[PDB]
């Protein structure tokens, strides 16, 4: 496999918010949220495994971020290399004013390169 | 081969992996 090759589109979304790209909370709505992060993939090694790490960032205002939540996952490419996973996060306690963002990394079990 | 394939999306302004919070 070419080291090159491969893509993830992400999409954030919110337990019962219907906002996106990107999601809106009102600062009330900030206790406990559901995070999940939709996994667009292309150009994988079809039907290998991955470790799909996903990280939710704090993104301070100069640009700089914390991280404050990650989940991995054991996933399976499709065997056309095109597919879906979903991730969702553990419970997280936002903050009012406050900017986030979620990092996607897909890691094959075996060494491919 | 002696290493992984790695694809990484690690991108601080996409939008649609944004989440903004009011107040």
């Amino acid at each position: 496999t070419n080291p090159k090759e491969g893509q993830l589109a992400t999409t954030v979304s919110v337990k019962n918010n219907e906002s996106t790209t990107p999601v809106r909370l009102l600062s009330k709505d900030t206790q406990g949220v559901e995070v999940t992060d939709t996994v667009s993939y292309s150009d994988l090694v079809g039907g290998k495994v991955y470790e799909l790490t996903g990280t939710l960032m704090q993104i301070k205002a100069d640009g700089s971020t914390e991280a404050i939540a990650s989940a991995s996952k054991e996933v399976t490419a499709e065997t056309s290399g095109k597919g879906t996973w979903e991730l969702t996060f553990a419970p997280q306690n936002l903050k009012a004013g406050e900017k986030y963002v979620v990092y996607e990394v897909a890691k094959s079990k075996e060494n491919l390169v | 081969g002696d290493t992984k394939h790695e694809v990484r999306h690690e991108n601080p302004q996409d939008e649609a992996q944004t989440i903004v919070v009011n107040k």
